[PDB]
């Protein structure tokens, strides 16, 4: 079964091995056993060119693991903004929720890349998206005294 | 009570660590190569504390150097003071732990941990009355946090009746933006709730934004958050180094600080802040060094006292200025912001002067806050703990050493434990 | 004559110990070298003074006085200054690592390595005694020494010299001096574990003399080198009586028949008259009647309480120099009279007076002019009471909470023991209530 070693190539940044895996009928959109596809694995360890690749090869840019997770919440949590741009250049839905409520912008906000939350709100983020527990990325930037954020969000 | 210990873990722990050993020894007069160049009694009277008297009116630092890295072993040595340290008292090994609290605390760190142990027996046994341990170190990378907390665990166990006091720098991602640092520095204050006596916090997000905001340093380095650093390490060590009767040993100020086990995290705050180019700084009155002491910007963890109470305060006036006048100022800050402090702890808060001021300075004040309010700073963490956690990313990075998935849970809920215990003494009145 | 052995216990003791003794040493006429030009008889005697002090063949007159400190800091300066040849130096005894303010370390871990080698260097002093009346121990209330160490010591006197009397002087504490935050803890414990082996107890509350140098003497901010000064003072017009000619608190046991009527009420109040300025070297002179009521102003107080407050068991009036006994009790009537002063109803509503016909003396660098009479009263009144309300106050606002109490516990001590002690003080509270209606 290729689909298992794609994700595990997707992971490790062997772009070769994916491009092989690929021609000899490998899934693109297998899951591993908590939904993660490959395009999650290379959005969370920062492989720009496996995501590039992955994304001309029938990847769906928005699907979810079991605790709703897009590839863009990994890559805007982890930080990679290359990755961040190219999901949304490729219709990654900037507003998608998972299960605890959190969108791409709470994920940025709440680990402090303040680029990439400038680029979420560049791309229709929605402020008044609130979690689970009825924070909004606003809340959080005044409940932490991240001023520099609090700035941003209100530019 | 006489003999510190001083040991200096990771990168962070040898850089802030080496700047305090400059800063000191030019307060007691003593020159790179251990010679003393002083022009006061003062200097010398408590120089057994933190230096050993060796051959030749020698005096050397009572320092212990510890580091996974080789590198920075050598960058230490190419400092102004590289060569007063023992060489005997180098311990460093081959390869640095990657920012993984698992390799420091359970792998290449635990191999390398009885080395260091034997060094400070050697620096122990040669002690008349030890006080205790003072470690530098940060929490966010992997050496200086998972290396430096299995450190204490081993000392404690071996010196149980001895103090166990740090210099903890917590991570921020406006000074580095690498997202397993909240892991290892939850993982280490579990550890260090358990271990230690007595915690500084030192918040890169604060020294950042002090920097930034209010010194107007558009790009701040490691040499400028470090000066704030080491100001405020000369200043709270300021009681044990020179003579004086309030604080002025480890237990003392223990006992007058931690009034419950678990809650030993001390806000520490400084005034004036200076920028390393403070030009001509004209001297402060003693109400404007009062003010600006309990002033939510002087402070180097960032949490607003305004936002919780003072459960205990120690001060420290440094220079020449009325006794008198020191006095009525405390007693006028905490008649203005008397809802800032528990009414349930009589006259929490003690003063000390000290006539000898550190340098380029006339007058300067130093805060030792025991303060409800830091559950911000513990709050910052376990949020962005939390966010990466249930996403569970990178978490073989760890397990893979060989730690358990569970650790991480029971660190994040002592964490949170920690919190809501700050928020019952918050909360709680005399009635 | 019998014999009189003072113990000075950790920082403070230690410290008054140093100040009590150099003015004892001007008002004998003994050098700090121990000679004593104005004694015949070489190398022993039974004069009045003897109670303080042995004899050698030599000449040399010694303290019979022990000093003890868990750290040695504060005791070196004892042996290196201008008394060092005075003291036996097997007298001055020294650990290495103090009690942190820690009652529980002063009594149970740190202060158990010490406490038979102080017992045999006491036993020592007592053996060269021919008729030993008991010990004046000397402490604070606030440190771990002077509170720990202290009742270790008293508990084992106890033991040792049945029948003997103690008396102590005891530092109460005060914020504007006080070095830790757990000194009313530690009040409260020593004074629940001395109480029973204590027959009378001086307290001097730092507060009260801090505001006396402030006031009658315009020191702007007392040291302890100021207080010590005055507590010395104060202390020697309490201490006169045994080393000198009298007919009053002539020895130990007299104490506690004119000042103690009940063992545990047995706290007296000292008041003392006139402090002034050395600034003012040609103030007028106060005369008898001046000196006297000034004993009933709260102002001159060794503790802050009011007396008009409370009701009088006894009192005494100790008076040194020029001083006429029918100006006394012309004084006295006075005050009988006019004022407002309210005996128990079974008390003798009188005054028990002795006059000392030679003036106080002045230690040179002090901060006291030279007078030409002087007054303490001591009385044991139940406005003093005020003073434990104070202390069991902020004890009750810190234990409820538990602050602070894991220091204690870890230190050997049970947690119940805290508990016991604030019981003690709560029936010591009602002692005073139930003897002032
Ligand atoms: N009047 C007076 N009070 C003193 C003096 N020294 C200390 N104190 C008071 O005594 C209390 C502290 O106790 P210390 O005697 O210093 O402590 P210690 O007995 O040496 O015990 P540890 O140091 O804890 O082992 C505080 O309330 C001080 O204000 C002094 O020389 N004179
Ligand atoms: N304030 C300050 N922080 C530092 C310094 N060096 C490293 N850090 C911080 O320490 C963390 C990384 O830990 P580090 O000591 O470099 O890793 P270690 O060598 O494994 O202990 C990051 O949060 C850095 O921002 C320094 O010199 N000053
Ligand atoms: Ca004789
Ligand atoms: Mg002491």
């Amino acid at each position: 079964d290729l689909g298992k070693k794609l994700l595990e190539a997707a992971r490790a940044g062997q772009d070769d091995e994916v491009r092989i895996l690929m021609a000899n009928g490998a899934d693109v959109n297998a899951t591993d056993a908590s939904g993660l596809t490959p395009l999650h694995l290379a959005a969370t360890y920062g492989h720009l060119e496996i995501v590039e690749v992955l994304l001309k090869h029938g990847a769906d840019v928005n699907a979810i693991d079991i605790m709703g997770s897009t590839p863009l919440h990994l890559a805007a949590l982890i930080g990679h903004l290359e990755i961040v741009e190219v999901l949304l250049k490729h219709g990654a839905d900037v507003n998608a929720v998972d299960t605890w409520g959190d969108t791409p912008l709470h994920l940025a906000a709440i680990m402090g890349h303040l680029e990439i939350v400038e680029v979420l709100l560049k791309h229709g983020a929605d402020v008044n998206a609130q979690d689970k527990f009825g924070k909004t990325a606003f809340d959080i930037s005044i409940d932490n005294g991240n001023e520099d954020l609090a700035e941003i969000l209100q530019k | 009570m006489r003999e510190i210990v001083h040991i200096q873990a990771g990168q962070c722990g040898n850089q802030i660590g080496a700047k305090f050993w400059e800063v000191i020894s030019d307060e007691h007069g003593i020159d790179p190569t251990g010679s003393y160049h002083g022009d006061s009694d003062l200097q010398l009277e408590r120089i057994n504390v933190y230096y050993n008297e060796a051959t030749g009116n020698k005096y050397v630092p009572r320092a212990i150097l510890v580091d996974l890295e080789p590198g920075t072993m050598d960058s230490v040595r190419s400092g102004p003071f590289g060569q007063i340290f023992r060489p005997d008292n180098f311990v460093f090994g081959q390869s640095g732990a990657g920012n993984n609290w698992a390799k420091g605390h359970y792998t290449e760190g635990a191999e390398l941990v009885d080395s260091v142990l034997d060094v400070v027996r050697k620096e122990s046994e040669s002690c008349d009355c030890l006080q205790g341990f003072q470690l530098t170190h940060s929490l966010g990378g992997g050496t200086g946090s998972g290396m430096g907390t299995l450190l204490i665990s081993k000392i404690r166990e071996e010196y149980p009746d001895r103090i166990m006091n740090t210099f903890s720098v917590m991570p921020s991602p406006k000074v580095s933006d690498t997202v397993v640092e909240p892991y290892n520095a939850t993982l280490s204050v579990h550890q260090l709730v358990e271990n230690t006596d007595e915690t500084y916090c030192i918040d890169n997000e604060a020294l950042y934004d002090i920097c930034f905001r209010t010194l107007k340093l558009t790009t701040p380095t490691y040499g400028d958050l470090n000066h704030l650093v080491s100001a405020t390490m000369s200043g709270v060590t300021t009681c044990l180094r020179f003579p004086g009767q309030l604080n002025a040993d480890l237990r003392k100020l223990a006992v007058n600080m931690v009034p419950f086990p678990r809650l030993h995290f001390f806000m520490p705050g400084f005034a004036p802040l200076t920028s390393r180019g403070s030009q001509q700084y004209r001297a402060l009155t003693v109400p404007e060094l009062t003010q600006q002491m309990f002033d939510s910007k002087n402070m180097m963890a960032a949490c607003d006292p305004r936002h919780g109470r003072y459960l205990t305060v120690a001060a420290i006036f440094r220079g020449r200025m009325s006794m008198k006048e020191v006095d009525e100022q405390m007693l006028n800050v905490q008649n203005k912001n008397s809802s800032y402090f528990v009414e349930w702890i009589p006259n929490n808060v003690k003063t000390a002067v000290c006539d000898i001021p550190p340098r380029g300075l006339k007058m300067s004040a130093t805060f030792i806050g025991n303060s409800t309010a830091i559950q911000e700073l513990f709050k910052r963490i376990s949020e962005q703990f939390t966010a990466m956690f249930r996403r569970k990313a990178f978490l073989h990075w760890y397990t893979g050493e060989g730690m358990d998935e569970m650790e991480f849970t029971e660190a994040e809920s002592n964490m949170n434990d920690l919190v809501s215990e700050y928020q019952q003494y918050q909360d709680a009145t005399a009635d | 004559m019998r014999e009189c052995i003072s113990i000075h216990v950790g920082q403070a003791g230690v410290q008054i110990g140093n100040a009590c003794w150099e003015l004892y040493c001007l008002e004998h006429g003994i050098q700090p070298d121990g000679q004593m030009p104005s004694d015949k008889t070489i190398g022993g005697g039974d004069d009045s003074f003897n109670t303080f002090f042995s004899e050698t063949g030599a000449g040399k007159h010694v303290p019979r006085a022990v000093f003890v400190d868990l750290e040695p800091t504060v005791i070196d300066e004892v042996r290196t200054g201008t008394y060092r040849q005075l003291f036996h130096p097997e007298q001055l005894i020294t650990g290495k690592e103090d009690a942190a303010n820690n009652y529980a370390r002063g009594h149970y871990t740190i202060g158990k390595e010490i406490i038979d080698l102080v017992l045999d260097r006491i036993r020592k002093l007592a053996d060269q005694c021919t008729g030993l009346q008991g010990f004046l121990v000397f402490h604070s209330f606030g440190g771990g020494t002077g509170s720990g160490f202290t009742s270790l010591l008293m508990e084992r006197l106890s033991v040792d010299y049945g029948k003997k009397s103690k008396l102590e002087f005891s530092i109460y504490p005060a914020p504007q001096v006080s070095t830790a935050v757990v000194e009313p803890y530690n009040s409260i414990l020593t004074t629940h574990t001395t109480l029973e082996h204590s027959d009378c107890a001086f307290m001097v509350d730092n507060e009260a003399i801090y505001d006396i140098c402030r006031r009658n003497l315009d020191i702007e901010r007392p040291t302890y080198t100021n207080l010590n000064r005055l507590i010395s003072q104060i202390v020697s017009s309490i201490t006169a009586s045994l080393r000198f000619d009298g007919a009053l608190n002539v020895d130990l046991t007299e104490f506690q028949t004119n000042l103690v009527p009940y063992p545990r009420i047995h706290f007296p109040l000292a008041t003392y008259a006139p402090v002034i300025s050395a600034e003012k070297a040609y103030h007028e002179q106060l005369s008898v009647a001046e000196i006297t009521n000034a004993c009933f102003e709260p102002a001159n107080q060794m503790v802050k309480c009011d007396p008009r407050h409370g009701k009088y068991m006894a009192c005494c009036l100790l008076y040194r120099g020029d001083v006429v006994p029918k100006d006394v009790n012309a004084a006295i009537a006075t005050i009988k009279t006019k004022r407002s002063i309210q005996f128990v109803d079974w008390c003798p509503t009188g005054f028990k007076v002795g006059i000392n016909y030679q003036p106080p003396t002045v230690v040179p660098g002090g901060d006291l002019a030279k007078v030409q009479r002087a007054v303490c009263m001591l009385s044991n009144t139940t406005a003093i009471a005020e003073a434990w309300a104070r202390l069991d106050h902020k004890f009750d606002l810190m234990y409820a909470k538990r602050a602070f109490v894991h220091w204690y516990v870890g230190e050997g001590m049970e947690e119940g023991e805290f508990s016991e002690a604030r019981e003690d003080m709560a029936a010591l509270e009602k002692d005073y209530e139930e003897v002032g209606v």
